[PDB]
């Protein structure tokens, strides 16, 4: 999943009076200040893009409100139950939160209400054999050996498309069964021919 | 020739860049060349 | 045209010159026709 | 002499604020862009992306870096690009990219007397290109590169194609074994996100797939197998073993070639 | 002291040319145990800077004559930033050296030689001195001969074996012919795997295609024989059509098609192989 | 055949712990949830816990009820504290894949029989 | 600290380095990392797929001998958690074990911790894949015994087809 | 470092299949000469197995 | 091949007198002192392991004897002669030496 | 058939050069070595050169003799310097893949005829 991940927070140390209300600064300024140590709990191997430059933006408002957005490509775990395969559907999570700060230190909240706080681009669909029916946004707590952490979760609900497997396996199997059943219409004295029917259909089904 | 051809770069030397192949008609310069090559091939096939 | 010059054109050598393969192909035409008639006469001669 | 050039460069770099863009409170900075397409390597159907190597060059004006008394374009070592401000350009549909780094970082920085900066990078990027394969292998595919400013809105930065329609070069020297570049196009527009409006350049290519490979691989053997299927009609009706062998063979071979083809 | 001999520490301290390889798809230096670089500064101000590199360079191959193909793959480099008026490269007396040429990783190719050149390339930024080294490689026939040529000829001979079976052996001969045509489809399919998906015919493609026609002609020959045997049943002053053409007699001599084919098919295949190999090995 | 046994008290005046044990299928990779149904009211979501040990709670019972899972025993427990008269209801254990859910009962395919709980003042 | 049997590992770096530093008033440092590591596990496949595998992670100190650093599993057997939540598709974790010892090299003696897992391979996939087609083909091979001796073409075709199918099954197994 | 290749894998996966194919081809000599389709099946299938 | 590659050498500049005979130091000192620029002639993309920290150790003896060890996954060339395959045997080299410093 | 043709001087009072050219097989990819055998002595290793232009010398001849190779011509040369009357012997050219060897004669599968060398004071 490719995302613009936007965070925002208040820092009273960075309030200022100046000609403009908002300083749209270089991403270099982000490293010089505190930022949340957000990480994805179920992420496997993610990329923070830095082509040509670090794909980040930092904006400081006069009141001390900071906006900080990043461009990320997250490869996240989506465990599946394949008993209904290829007619199965899954709810792939995307869970994130602070790595080091517990509930008493840092708390995450959705900017808008959770339904509108996660937006998917209309043209942004790279799925081949799945339909993204929608998403559900929620939040919860996780208890670990180091304390309690707020975990903000989205669940993308995907339904597999059966057409590929219909072409791939079901139709060959159906016509193989029909091919085997064709042998019933040959006369019983065509022993080599009917044996050829049976053995070739068995080999095809095995393959 | 019929399909293949070599041409010099023109710096007082050989440097013959060579291109053309009957197995790829895209490289043959012209439709007349293609037809001539095909007819000579047909003649070779007949005598063989 | 790039290889030979501007004077070269359809059914016109221009600055370029025929080499051994073209005249050898003409000789091949003559030899093929001669051998064709030779084969015809041999076929009609075998029956006698 | 080199001492005067050294003093000029040190004066330019002294007191230079990399955090601020060339006109932080002023009108937006205009950035021209041009590209030299070195190659397009791997148009992958399974991955739905293509790899594109290019020389990507940006052009802008920074009055802080203007100098006088040196009638030359100072081509500086690429390390000073870290000290100087450059646009935060990025490719939206990127998947994996890097700047080549042998023997050094393949990066160019050139200053001119009027503060103009030319900033070049040798970049190879794997860009997503979702391909409609309904008419495959007789399909025609649009594949685009979407250049955009990340942090700077249209109030801060403007993009344009330097040289107009001649901004992108090298498109005619690309050799793709499977595809032919029938046309390329350049577009400039604005894109609105929740954080604001940003400038967007778009370099699009249209690729026509070559049919000869598929004629050699699939169409001819299928036709020939169908003809051998027809061969059974001239066999005697009582030759049941022979005719059934021919029919079963042709049927299972058509299934096998179809399935074996459509895995890749 | 006449020369300071130094490791990679001052490579970043002193000015270094920004040499880059133009046709590199992927290149990387060596950093184990330390950076594989060396610097040497002489009292006259001469700097020698050496480094180890591994480059994956692109080489557009024309595979029309594959596997009889030969290539001249380039390796080009130049200064990335500095135009011809700022940096100029130059080859030394013995510039490109090689060690054991045929102890390299070239399995499918043999190294014939190399040649270096220099030129000027005009770009938008300016004119740059480009330094090229071409390596000539010639493909080796052994692996492909094992993989495709020998099996295809053997399957063609297997098709020829059908001519010596009794024509009354209908299932045997039909299965033999169709099976030979199957094994050809499979051999064609696997012969292309090593190559990229080019849209032109190669020498291997032509050979396998002709082997296909010889195995299909054999099957069609048996089909015609079976159908016609069982299922169906003025200097001479001679007239020119009699003199030249044949309306006399002719068909009637159809049962002897097996006898004709037994000698015809091997002769045709031998002639095809002779012309093919001679043309691809000697005349071109 | 899959079963979800439940255990726990029936009447309190108050703290409680209602446990649920699964059989016939390992729910290590499923979300296990607790729901509540009062007389006349519709079934509502109390709590859920995911394979990643992440806990979701309803607004009505946030900070009071605590959900936990024993993955070795294939069980989900709910500790109830600060009971009130309106907490009287039938409490249901459920297991599911959380499709369109984690809060909707329709997303859970496996359901327990239910356990009555009553609070008396 | 380093993992001896490592082959390729990295600390997760999105959004930042998944790393934690926590100080306490008495000078106690807690240092956390989120690490994905590919560790070597040499498998004896003689009983494959009815086999059990030991796979271990060998935590060790590189530059500090036992005179400098002393490793231990804090919490004892409760040091490692989350094994119960692992659900592999092809394996089941029978048990896991923690060991603490010392390893001697030429340069000195170093502390070693070992976290080992025993994995039992699941048989259902292989039953669906290889065993049941082989049994079915072997059963089909006996159909020739019910056919007359004079049906040479049919019986030979059936036997040859069964042999070919067995060869294809073996081929598709060995390719993976 | 001196290394010697282990032959067991290739013995299992190449040599034994080839030897069994040769034996299967030679089995056809024991059938009656009038079993033309059967012996042709033997020869052709063994040839293709060797090719594969 | 996974190796502990150990090197040692005398450096008179790093002589000291103190309570300890040997200073078993952090690997950060290696970047600060001189070390040999050893490289593998037939290597091909070797890896210096860096989990959790750089897998290197440095030890300074009071007489100036340096011991410097590093963990590596060396990946080297083994040219092969497959005429007798699968009955073939080979001798894979591992050759290393200084890059910048001559004999 | 594969051969190794050796050439060089036979008598000296001194410097000398012994060449060994290989034909019938490409010995570029094999380690090429020089050995000595006086009468009533076992074949001893003098020098060798690998595919990577790396040279090994025996302790008796380190710094005196020098081995070089021409891979294009498929030959190995040995320049002998500081010849002494204890050095008189038969000199053999050998080549092979160095397996369990590179200093033992058993590892080389190809040998030359040999050339006599004598020093007279
Ligand atoms: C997008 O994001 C990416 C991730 O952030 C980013 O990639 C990173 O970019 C940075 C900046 O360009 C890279 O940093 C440079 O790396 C060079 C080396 O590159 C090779 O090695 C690194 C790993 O680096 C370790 O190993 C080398 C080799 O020994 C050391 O030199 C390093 O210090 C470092 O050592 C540590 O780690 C080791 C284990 O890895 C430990 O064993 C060791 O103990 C240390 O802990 C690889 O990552 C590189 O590969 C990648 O990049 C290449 C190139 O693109 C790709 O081809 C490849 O596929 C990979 O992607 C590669 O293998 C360094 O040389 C360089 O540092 C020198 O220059 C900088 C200034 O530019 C100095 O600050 C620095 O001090 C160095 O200079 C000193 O040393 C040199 C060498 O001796 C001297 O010549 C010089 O004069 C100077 O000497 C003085 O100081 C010395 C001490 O500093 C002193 O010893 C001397 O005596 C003297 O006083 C710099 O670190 C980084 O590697 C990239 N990759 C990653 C994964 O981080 C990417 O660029 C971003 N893209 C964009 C578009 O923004
Ligand atoms: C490959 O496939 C991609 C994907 O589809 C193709 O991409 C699209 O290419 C076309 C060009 O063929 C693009 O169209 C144009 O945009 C330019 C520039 O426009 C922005 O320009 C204005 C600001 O400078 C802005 O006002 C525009 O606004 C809106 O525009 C109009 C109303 O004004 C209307 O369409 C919408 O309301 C928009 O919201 C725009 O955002 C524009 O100049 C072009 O018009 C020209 O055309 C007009 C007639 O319409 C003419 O009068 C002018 O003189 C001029 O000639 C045109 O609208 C399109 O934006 C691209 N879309 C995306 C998503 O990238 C690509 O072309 C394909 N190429 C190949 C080679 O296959
Ligand atoms: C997977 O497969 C791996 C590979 O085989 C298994 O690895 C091994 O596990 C066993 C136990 O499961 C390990 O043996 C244990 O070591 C501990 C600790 O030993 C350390 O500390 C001791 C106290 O300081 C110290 O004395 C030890 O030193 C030597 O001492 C003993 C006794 O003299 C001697 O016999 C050994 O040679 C030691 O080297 C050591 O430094 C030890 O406590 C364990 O002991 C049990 O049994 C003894 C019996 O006397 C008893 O007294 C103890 O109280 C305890 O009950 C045991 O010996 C072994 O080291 C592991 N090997 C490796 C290479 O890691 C792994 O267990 C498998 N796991 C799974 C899940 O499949
Ligand atoms: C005697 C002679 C007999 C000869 C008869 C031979 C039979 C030959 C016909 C095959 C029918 C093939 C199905 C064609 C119609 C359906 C094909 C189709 O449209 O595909 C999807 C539905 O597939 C599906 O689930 C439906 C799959 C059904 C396929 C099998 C149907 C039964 C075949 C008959 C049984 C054997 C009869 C035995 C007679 C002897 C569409 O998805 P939908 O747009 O919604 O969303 C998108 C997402 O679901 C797919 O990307
Ligand atoms: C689809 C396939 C179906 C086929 C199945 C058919 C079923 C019947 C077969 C059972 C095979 C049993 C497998 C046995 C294991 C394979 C044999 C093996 O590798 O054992 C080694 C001996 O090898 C060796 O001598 C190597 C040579 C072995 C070659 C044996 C072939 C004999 C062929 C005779 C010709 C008969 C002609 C008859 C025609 C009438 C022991 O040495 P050692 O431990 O030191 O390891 C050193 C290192 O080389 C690794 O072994
Ligand atoms: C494995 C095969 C199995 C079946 C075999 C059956 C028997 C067939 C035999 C021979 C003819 C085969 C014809 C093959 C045709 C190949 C397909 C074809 O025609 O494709 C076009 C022509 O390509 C080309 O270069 C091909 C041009 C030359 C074609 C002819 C080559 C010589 C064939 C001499 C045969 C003599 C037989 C004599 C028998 C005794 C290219 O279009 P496309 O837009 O993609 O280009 C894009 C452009 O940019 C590529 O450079
Ligand atoms: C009756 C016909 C004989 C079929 C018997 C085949 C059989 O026993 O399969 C059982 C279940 O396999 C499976 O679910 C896979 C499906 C088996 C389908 C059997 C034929 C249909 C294995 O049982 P177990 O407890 O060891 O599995 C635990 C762990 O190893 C998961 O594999
Ligand atoms: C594997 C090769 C076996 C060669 C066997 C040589 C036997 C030569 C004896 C003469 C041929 C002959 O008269 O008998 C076979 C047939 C005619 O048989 P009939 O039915 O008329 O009695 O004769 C014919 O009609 C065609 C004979 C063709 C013989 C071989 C042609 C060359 C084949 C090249 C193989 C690579
Ligand atoms: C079935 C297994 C068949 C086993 C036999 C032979 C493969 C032929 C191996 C080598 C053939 C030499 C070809 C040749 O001499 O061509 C020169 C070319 O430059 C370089 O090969
Ligand atoms: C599509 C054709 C496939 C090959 C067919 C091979 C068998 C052809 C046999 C002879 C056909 C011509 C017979 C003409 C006599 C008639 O009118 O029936
Ligand atoms: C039984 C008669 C068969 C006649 C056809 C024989 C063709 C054999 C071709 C084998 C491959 C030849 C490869 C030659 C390579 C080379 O010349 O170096
Ligand atoms: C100019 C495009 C020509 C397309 C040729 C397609 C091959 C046809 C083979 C019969
Ligand atoms: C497709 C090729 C058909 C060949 C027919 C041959 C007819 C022969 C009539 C005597
Ligand atoms: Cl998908
Ligand atoms: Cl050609």
């Amino acid at each position: 999943i490719d995302v613009f991940f936007r965070q925002s927070w208040k820092d009273e140390r960075l309030k200022f009076k100046g000609p403009m209300t908002v300083l749209r600064l270089n991403n270099l300024m982000a490293s010089k200040i505190w930022t949340p140590d957000t990480f994805f709990h179920n992420g496997k191997k993610s990329v923070a893009h830095n082509m040509t430059m670090p794909n980040k933006l930092l904006r400081i408002t006069e009141d001390g409100t900071l906006l900080y957005t990043m461009r990320l490509t997250v490869r996240a775990e989506c465990p599946m139950h394949l008993e209904d395969f290829p007619m199965d559907a899954h709810a792939c999570p995307l869970k994130f939160g602070s790595y080091a700060y517990t509930r008493a230190e840092v708390v995450y909240e959705w900017t808008r209400e959770p339904a509108r706080s996660v937006v998917v681009a209309e043209d942004g669909s790279r799925l081949n054999q799945y339909d993204l029916l929608g998403q559900t946004v929620d939040s919860g707590i996780v208890q670990s050996s180091t304390g309690e952490y707020v975990v903000m979760t989205t669940h993308f609900h995907l339904k597999r498309k059966i057409g590929y497997f219909v072409i791939q396996t079901y139709l060959p199997c159906i016509m193989t069964v029909i091919l085997s059943q064709v042998s019933f219409w040959l006369n019983r004295e065509s022993v080599p021919a009917r044996t050829v029917f049976g053995v070739t259909t068995v080999l095809t089904m095995t393959t | 020739g019929l399909f293949h051809y070599c041409v010099g770069s023109g710096l007082a030397g050989r440097e013959l860049t060579c291109r053309g192949s009957f197995t790829d008609f895209s490289t043959i310069p012209s439709s007349a060349f293609k037809a001539a090559a095909f007819f000579v091939l047909l003649s070779m096939v007949l005598i063989l | 045209r790039d290889m030979c010059g501007a004077k070269t054109g359809k059914y016109s050598l221009g600055d370029c010159s025929v080499r051994w393969a073209y005249i050898l192909a003409i000789i091949g035409i003559l030899n093929a026709l001669i051998l064709s008639f030779l084969a015809f006469v041999l076929g009609n001669r075998q029956t006698d | 002499n080199m001492s005067f050039v050294k003093e000029t460069v040190d004066k330019l770099l002294k007191g230079y604020d990399i955090r601020l863009r060339p006109d932080f409170g002023g009108p937006p900075v205009c950035v021209g862009m041009n590209i030299d397409i070195a190659s397009i390597d791997m148009v992958s159907e399974v991955n739905m992306d293509y790899t594109l190597t290019m020389y990507f060059q940006q052009y802008w004006r920074d009055k802080r870096l203007a100098y006088s008394g040196i009638p030359l374009n100072l081509t500086l070592d690429n390390r000073v690009a870290d000290q100087l401000w450059v646009p935060d350009t990025y490719f939206l549909n990127d998947k994996k990219s890097f700047v080549h780094g042998v023997t050094v970082k393949n990066r160019m920085i050139r200053l001119h007397p009027d503060g103009t900066v030319l900033y070049g990078l040798r970049i190879t990027t794997t860009a997503a290109c979702m391909m409609d394969l309904r008419r495959y292998p007789l399909d025609e595919q649009n594949c685009t590169l979407e250049i955009e400013s990340y942090g700077y809105t249209t109030d801060d930065i403007e993009f344009y194609w330097r040289g107009g329609d001649k901004a992108v070069t090298g498109v005619e020297r690309i050799e793709l074994p499977q595809f032919s570049i029938v046309e390329h196009r350049l577009v400039s527009r604005n894109v609105v996100f929740a954080t604001g409006a940003y400038p967007r350049l778009s370099l699009s290519f249209r690729l026509k797939r070559n049919i000869g490979y598929f004629i050699l691989q699939t169409y001819m053997p299928s036709i020939l197998i169908t003809i051998l299927s027809w061969v059974s009609f001239w066999i005697n009706y009582d030759a049941s073993a022979a005719r059934v062998a021919l029919g079963i063979t042709t049927v299972l071979t058509m299934t096998t070639i179809n399935t074996h083809l459509r895995e890749t | 002291i006449k020369v300071l001999r130094l490791n990679s520490n001052m490579v970043g301290k002193i000015w270094i040319p920004d040499t880059f390889f133009r046709n590199s798809k992927k290149a990387d230096a060596h950093w184990i145990t330390t950076p594989n670089r060396m610097l040497r500064i002489w009292n006259d101000g001469r700097v020698l800077y050496t480094l180890r590199l591994t480059i994956d360079a692109e080489c557009q191959l024309q595979l029309h004559n594959f596997p009889m193909d030969e290539h001249s793959c380039p390796l080009e480099f130049s200064s990335y930033g500095y135009p011809r008026e700022e940096i100029v490269y130059q080859w030394k007396r013995s510039s490109v050296e090689v060690g054991d040429t045929r102890s390299w990783r070239l399995y499918q190719f043999s190294f014939v030689g190399l040649r270096n050149t220099t030129e000027v390339v005009k770009t938008t930024s300016g004119d740059y001195v480009v330094m090229s080294v071409y390596f000539d490689l010639s493909r080796r026939m052994g692996y492909f001969t094992i993989q495709t040529y020998i099996p295809c000829t053997l399957i063609v001979v297997l098709s020829w074996v059908s001519f010596w079976i009794n024509k009354d052996a209908v299932p045997a001969r039909t299965s033999l012919g169709i099976t030979t045509v199957l094994t050809m489809t499979t051999l064609s399919t696997i012969a292309r795997k090593s190559l990229p998906k080019v849209s032109y015919v190669t020498a291997m493609d032509l050979f396998v295609s002709v082997c296909f026609i010889f195995v299909f002609s054999a099957l069609v020959e048996y089909g015609t024989l079976h159908y016609f045997v069982s299922n169906r049943k003025c200097l001479d002053g001679k007239d020119c059509a009699s003199f030249f053409c044949c309306f006399e007699d002719c068909h009637i001599r159809i049962a002897k098609m097996d006898s004709y084919a037994r000698i015809f098919f091997p002769t045709a295949f031998c002639l095809f192989n002779l012309v093919y190999w001679v043309s691809y090995l000697y005349l071109g | 055949q899959v079963q979800l046994q439940e255990s726990g008290g029936g009447l309190v005046q108050g703290s409680l712990r209602v446990s649920c044990a699964a059989s016939g299928r390992t729910f290590t990779t499923y979300i296990m949830a607790w729901f509540r149904q009062a007389p006349g009211k519709e079934r509502e979501f109390l709590a859920a816990m995911d394979q990643g040990r992440i806990q979701y709670y309803g607004d009505s019972v946030r900070g009071r009820f605590t959900i936990s899972r024993d993955y070795a025993k294939n069980s989900v427990d709910l500790q109830l504290d600060g009971l009130r008269p309106e907490d009287t209801a039938v409490y249901y254990c459920a297991a599911g894949a959380g499709f369109w859910g984690l809060r909707t009962a329709s997303s859970y395919h496996y359901w327990g029989q239910g356990t009555q709980v009553t609070v008396s003042s």
